[PDB]
């Protein structure tokens, strides 16, 4: 959680602080396909063990 | 411009950012500046809500 993934924010909300949804809606989708990734990844390594 | 900030964005005419249309926009010298000074158009840069 803690790591970017490209953004420029670790907390989301520090994003919502003061960046507006027009360059806040493409800062959240990088975090948020980023985390999904990461969550993807757990959950596979999860299904194998 | 979807999601720009300012006077004449969140006070006058604000703009979804999923917009799906077109700006058309051409300088009225010809047509509106005249020797009155069109001063009739006005914009609502104060408002309690944007």
């Amino acid at each position: 959680l803690s790591s970017n993934f490209g953004a420029i924010s670790s907390v989301l909300n520090d994003i919502l602080s003061r960046l507006d949804p027009p360059e806040a809606e493409v800062q959240i989708d990088r975090l948020i396909t980023g985390r999904l990734q990461s969550l993807q990844t757990y959950v596979t390594q999860q299904l194998i063990r | 411009a979807p999601g720009q900030t300012g006077k004449i964005a969140d006070y006058n005419y604000k703009l979804p950012d999923d917009f799906t249309g077109c700006v058309i926009a051409w300088n009225s010298n010809n047509l509106d500046s005249k020797v009155g000074g069109n001063y009739n158009y006005l914009y609502r840069l104060f408002r309690k809500s944007n």
